[PDB]
RNA sequence: UGAGAAGCAUGCUGGAGGUAUCAGAAGUGCGAAUGCUGACGUGAGUAACGACAAAACGGGUGAAAAACCCGUUCGCCGAAAGACCAAGGGUUCCAGUCCAACGUUAAUCGGGGCUGGGUGAGUCGACCCCUAAGGCGAGGCCGAAAGGCGUAGUCGAUGGGA
RNA sequence: GAACCCACUGUCGUUGAAAAGCCAGGGGAUGACUUGUGGAUAGGGGUGAAAGGCUAAUCAAGCCUGGUGAUAGCUGGUUCU
RNA sequence: CUCCGGGGAGGCGGCAAAUAUCCUUUGAUCCGGAGAUGUCUGAAUGGGGGAACCCACCUACUUUAAGGUAGGUAUUGCAACAUGAAUACAUAGUGUUGCAAGGCGAACGAGGGGAAGUGAAACAUCUCAGUACCCUUAGGAAAAGAAAUCAAUUGAGAUUCCCUCAGUAGCGGCGAGCGAACGGGGAUCAGCCCAUUAAGUUAUGUGUGUUUUAGUGGAACGCUCUGGGAAGUGCGAACGUAGAGGGUGAUAUUCCCGUACACGAAAGGGCACACAUAAUGAUGACGAGUAGGGCGAGGCACGUGAAACCUUGUCUGAAUAUGGGGGGACCAUCCUCCAAGGCUAAAUACUCCUGACUGACCGAUAGUGAACCAGUACCGUGAGGGAAAGGCGAAAAGAACCCCU
């Protein structure tokens, strides 16, 4: 995945990490309530930002 | 001298000495080889689960350096070697220099 | 009868504390032989 | 500090030596005190605590000398 | 405030006879939320994230407990709750 | 078996090391030091079970009830043996469950073990503004060094301020 | 004369309920009074309506760590044949 | 988390199993190098404070409400600039910007202060001893160092360290004790300058060499007996530039990991040499309040002694190369050196650390206080004091199921 948001531009990049900052709240909430059986998706999105926080760093 | 997850090989010492097998999983210095060395668990009943407990089979690891690879052609024992063939390295019989059949 | 210990957490902080250890060198020496000791806990 | 500024003297540590050769620890101290004098260059009095050797010094040298002097190695007159 | 706080600020909801009896009669949700978050803040993540209306936010922080499992002495983080009244019917 | 410190053989237990001869080096031999550490005896199933305000019975649960629960009686405190705040303590608070250890007895009980809950403020308190005793203290004065004192200031409630 | 602050007599207790108490009596109780909170004085020093009293259950020189394995013409002990 | 390199069948750190979701030959986990992020306290530095907390100000951008993002705001010293009293010029004072410092940490170095227990069979001179301790402050070492030095056939030739001289000469309530030098043998060797200013040293840049931080390949054993298990018994083979070591169900050169040996680097670091540019050496140009003297002390093996020589608290005070210092009171003669200005590597001292190797060192009351969740539990207001506690089995195969309770 590193790859792909590596060629999008800065803009893409920090749109990009409001969703995954919202979707990483959504699952957050959705793991409390108990209604998540999968479990793995709260780390990818954990190191989705991490990954898009290093890019944007890198291009500025 | 690699033994790997789908390996032929042959018991060389401990009580199981002089049978064959697949090697179902090699972790540290163990191996595990099917239908070898099996002991019985004595499995207690799961009350959250179910599953009433028994008497059950199953195989235990051996030290890797109580086995060996099985040469196919000869039916012996064997040590492995590696040779640089073409561009990749490749695991061969001591014994007679070829390539180690893949299973 | 009274015995010796009557707690108070305010004076004990101002006589014993880090704050009243760093102010003079001699208690600064306190905590540095107490880091070499290895204390867990360096002040009260 | 008992130091004086034209020659550096300072007090200096000793022995009281008795008539039975009982021997303590006694201090030297300098012949120190306050004089001023008329730095004609800058129109103004210099106070400077100073020996009877550094009176001497400056009869010998001329008050300007000295000042210049102790100025050069980072003595704020 | 910025969305990057809005998303972290509330943490999940709270499950017990009181949060239920609170939520089925008086229209308050009960949440756990960020140790450091204030009220305006609740109050703004929550408007934000569930788009209802609140009327009143209280907080309370319960300090954590010391128990001792196995041979070792452990210590439990605080936790702080958030009341959150919301206006006439919602939620 | 030898004069002795000791040696040799072998039954049982034990389950992986031991070591002739001749030389070489010593943390080389314990009963005492009111010796040091751990374990265990005698006293002895002896003294004692912590305010002489006081208990009795029916039912319940339970393996087991003088001590727990419910009920009917009796008694004690009532300027504290009642109700609160500060200091101090820190979960001892509430519910379910368990009884090995803790409780000077037993315990189904508990301030005990385990699991889950519980502390909601513009008006209460703290924080905040203000200063006392006192502390620290830019420059400064003094002192072998460390440092002592102190000006402008800055802190410091046990007091003033919705 | 109660609270509060003391501590004159006696029995009990003395491996105590308590490393200074209980009980029955006793003294002061608007004053040189009692008391909370926060401060100051540090060891040949402090403080003392003065007993060498007190200075964290320790006082004719507090406690801790170093000099230090002080010195002891003294006492004890000193291991197989 | 990202990039580069290595590696090639498994992995999601340990106590600590088990389960679920999963990851991975489109290269995972893991190893090395380089980057990114890096909350709060603490020199803590915006102010304060009972450490991990309370309260702020200014500027720019952004939001519409009671905010967000980025930066700046300590003190002292130095420099530049501006401003500026008594007081006319000035000066003190004040402000801004830039640069630097503070704190911590083993031992060794240098410097400022400096005991007593003890011995003398008592004790004061003396000893202990410039030791313990307190304080300031460097470097990889530091200090010293190129003769106003020794010697005494007129010879040696800077400093530092070791052996001897020698427990000698001496000092000493001539007690207890303290204790040299000359000369000789070694280690290491090196000199260069004071105003157009030297050797050297430190930074930076480039080049060459070397080393270091992952890794790859790596020989050769079968049968038989005892046995739960073979590496042990018996018989016969193979390798050796590899018979170091560790593991494997008992004791293995040939089972495994390795060992000898042969290779290996995208990238980064250390050291050596050479060149180039800064700086520094270097406010110093042959040494006057100096040498010497009176008084009081200190250091010299040397305690006032016949006491030379060095340092100076106090009072004084030259000559200045036809001059001056020393040769242990002092004089003469001879010999020797040139103070009152500097820089300088090696031989020497040490171990908080990193890697490799070793032990007639210990083996759980031993060895570190600590083999184990130890400076912990526990004790104390505090400084501080300070334990006990290792072993199922080769493998959990850690005892399904029945019975009493
Ligand atoms: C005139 C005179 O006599 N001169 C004699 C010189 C003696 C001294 N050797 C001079 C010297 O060269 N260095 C030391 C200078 C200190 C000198 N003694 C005078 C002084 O400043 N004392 C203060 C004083 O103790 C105290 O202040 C108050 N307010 O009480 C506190 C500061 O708040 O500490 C000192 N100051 C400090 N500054 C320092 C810092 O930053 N780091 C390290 C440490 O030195 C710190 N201490
Ligand atoms: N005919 C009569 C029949 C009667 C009938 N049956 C009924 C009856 O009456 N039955 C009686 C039952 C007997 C008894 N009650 C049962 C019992 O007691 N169970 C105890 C069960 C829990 C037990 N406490 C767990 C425990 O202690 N773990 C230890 C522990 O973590 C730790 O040890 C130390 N040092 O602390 C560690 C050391 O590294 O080792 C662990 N363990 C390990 N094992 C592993 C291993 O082997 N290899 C690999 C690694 O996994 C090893 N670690």
């Amino acid at each position: 995945k590193t790859k792909d948001l590596r060629e999008k531009s800065v803009e893409e990049l920090k749109a990009l990490l409001d969703e995954q900052q919202l979707n990483q709240f959504r699952l957050r909430m959705a793991k409390a309530t108990g209604q998540l059986g999968k479990s793995h998706e709260v780390q990818v999105a954990r190191k989705t930002i991490a990954r898009i926080k290093t890019l944007l760093t890198e291009k500025q | 001298a690699k033994i790997k997850k789908g390996d032929q090989v042959i018991v060389i010492a401990g009580k199981e000495k002089g049978k064959q097998g697949t090697v179902l999983s090699v972790s540290e210095d163990r191996v595990k080889v099917e239908g070898l060395n099996l002991v019985k668990k004595h499995q207690k009943p799961n009350r959250v689960t179910g599953a009433e407990g028994g008497i059950v089979t199953q195989e235990a690891s051996l030290h890797i350096s109580n086995v060996a690879i099985l040469n196919a052609t000869t039916q012996k024992a064997d040590r492995v070697g590696y040779q640089v063939i073409d561009g990749v390295k490749t695991r061969v019989y001591k014994s007679t220099g070829e390539s180690v059949a893949v299973a | 009868m009274k015995r010796t210990f009557q707690p108070s957490e305010l004076k004990r902080k101002r006589v014993h504390g880090f704050r009243a250890r760093m102010a003079t060198k001699a208690g600064r020496q306190v905590l540095a032989r107490r880091r070499a000791k290895g204390r867990h806990s360096l002040t009260v | 500090s008992k130091v004086c500024q034209v020659t550096g003297k300072r007090p200096v540590v000793g022995n009281n030596v008795s008539h039975a050769n009982n021997k303590t620890k006694r201090r030297f101290e300098p012949n120190l005190h306050h004089h001023r004098f008329w730095l004609e260059s800058e129109k103004r009095f210099v106070r400077l605590r100073l020996t009877t050797k550094g009176m001497r010094i400056i009869d010998k040298l001329g008050i300007e000398k000295v000042v210049a002097d102790l100025r050069a190695q980072g003595q704020k007159i | 405030m910025n969305n990057e706080r809005i998303y972290q600020v509330l943490k999940g909801p709270v499950f017990s006879e009181k949060a239920q009896v609170l939520g089925d009669t008086a229209g308050v949700q009960v949440f756990k939320v960020d140790i450091n978050a204030t009220k305006l803040e609740i109050k703004k993540a929550v408007e934000k994230l569930f788009g209802v209306e609140v009327v009143k936010v209280n907080t309370t922080i319960t300090k954590g407990k010391t128990k001792r499992f196995g041979r070792t002495l452990g210590r439990r983080s605080d936790v702080k709750k958030a009341y959150v009244t919301l206006k006439a019917g919602q939620d």
